[PDB]
């Protein structure tokens, strides 16, 4: 608790934070029950329904905030459109780095492509993951903010990951004593949290590495895949957020 | 400092001069707050305003911490480099002040400058004159 | 490994296009079989279509494969020497090859180019002898 003091302290940009949550939010309140919110902070409670431009700037404003460090705890929920949302419990037999090579991510990419093209279609890619040293090893989570399909379709491909086995076998490449259950079958279905905001007494995941697939709409069997450079020259926090449909690196698919 | 508490609380308490020529302290109490029994709605002779003190330290600093992030604030917009200066000694002066508020000689002296202020003249005698009106139990 | 070239182009004719494959080993009537399914092939030719070709035969030479090339760096005479385009990582499997995710290879820049692009230098760094 007295880390949250230091950093209103030290930090000038928390300050402006803090101020820009006094004021300009203040008029963006919402309902503590009502579904209409987008962005919710647990610290104090705060629910959020801001427009695209209070949504912006909260994202530099926590982007520079987090370039610098700080802690937040600031939450985001899926509307009726948003991105795809992945949470795995990956609780291995040994506390050993797994290191996750861009090819087995990529055989990821391509699982759940074949996952998904039997559904409606019309991409790009971030990987961040847990900083491990902890019992039951780490956890990953992918984001999908390109496309909007927030519907029983998400449960739907997540039902169909469930029993999938590919994926299984490629975690059991890296020593992974939990093929199954990493996934929860809620990950499309929970609000998530935004890029830095960790967990209560925990460090934030960080990016590994991002890929940009071109999608294509003459093949539904064809598995293209991209590598994005150079993130660091962009606003991560804006361009992870679901709801950031303006994004500048991605579209809104 | 006398003038703002005045003005945010000129409403609770009273000083008049009473007969043996010390100032005296009256506050008009509230419900939902520390008070003997039977006494809401009332006025309270009081030797020395305790809760104008605690009011001074706490709620009157939350004033401070405003004028302090509007200071931070106005710092924060690009500017010509002498206002910046200006406003950085502005700053460096005033930080000093906001401790002020919990020496307790300065809080004395505070009291005794708003003791003019808050005075009402012809207050004591007319205390409790008309007969029509009844301190009771229930207000 | 995957590698991609193009001419400083401003000629008659349009320009030229050379594509490297020094990953695997293979030189043989193979190679001409291989050339002879291109002839025949349109969906190259489509693609070429997309960039404006109106050529989409006769570009590939018969002989594109029997016939000694030069290294990078090496110009035609009174020609420009082909500069390097891109480059690509598209993976290779031996018991589900559908895989084509065009990885983006990385790391081109310091690399022995020279080395790594030969065709007799199997040792190279970034390609291997497959």
């Amino acid at each position: 608790t007295i880390q949250l003091t230091a950093q209103r302290k030290y930090l000038a940009e928390v300050q402006a934070l803090e101020t820009l949550l006094t004021r300009e939010l203040s008029v963006f309140l919402t309902e503590p029950g009502s579904k209409k919110t987008n962005i919710i902070n647990r610290i104090t409670g705060k629910t959020y329904a801001l427009p695209s431009t209070e949504l912006l700037r909260l994202y530099e404003h926590l982007e520079q905030c987090r370039k610098q460090g700080a802690l937040m705890y600031f939450l985001e929920r899926q509307g009726t459109y948003s991105g795809l949302m992945l949470d795995y419990d990956l609780k291995l037999n040994t506390n050993a780095v797994p290191p996750l090579e861009p090819p087995a991510l990529s055989r990821l990419c391509h699982r759940i492509f074949v996952h998904i093209k039997n559904s409606s279609v019309l991409i790009h890619f971030f990987f961040t993951l847990k900083p491990e040293v902890v019992q039951g090893k780490y956890g990953f989570h992918v984001l999908i903010p390109g496309l909007k399909l927030a519907a029983s379709t998400k449960k739907s491909i997540i039902g169909s990951l469930q029993h999938d086995a590919t994926v299984q076998k490629i975690l059991h490449e890296q020593g992974v004593t939990n093929p199954e259950s990493c996934l929860d079958p809620h990950s499309a279905s929970v609000p998530s949290l935004l890029y830095g905001s960790s967990k209560l007494n925990h460090k934030p995941y960080q990016l590994k590495t991002g890929f940009e697939l071109v999608f294509d709409s003459s093949d539904p069997d064809y598995i293209p895949i991209h590598q994005i450079k150079n993130l660091e020259s962009y606003n991560l926090v804006s361009e992870l957020s679901l709801t950031n449909e303006q994004g500048s690196l991605v579209r809104p698919v | 400092i006398a003038k703002v508490i005045y003005a945010m609380m000129g409403n609770k308490f009273v000083v008049d001069v009473d007969s043996n020529g010390k100032y005296v302290w009256f506050e008009f109490v509230l419900p939902g707050q520390p008070m003997n029994q039977g006494e809401i709605w009332k006025w309270r002779k009081e030797v020395n305003p305790d809760e104008l003190h605690i009011y001074i330290s706490e709620n009157f600093s939350r004033v401070m911490d405003r004028i302090t992030e509007h200071i931070k604030y106005h710092l924060s917009q690009p500017h010509e480099s002498n206002i910046l200066n200006y406003y950085k000694k502005l700053l460096k002066a005033f930080e000093r002040s906001k401790s002020k508020i919990f020496n307790d000689s300065f809080k004395k002296g505070v009291i005794r400058q708003a003791e003019f202020l808050f005075r009402q003249r012809s207050f004591i005698q007319t205390l409790d004159t008309n007969p029509h009106l009844l301190g009771v139990g229930n207000g």
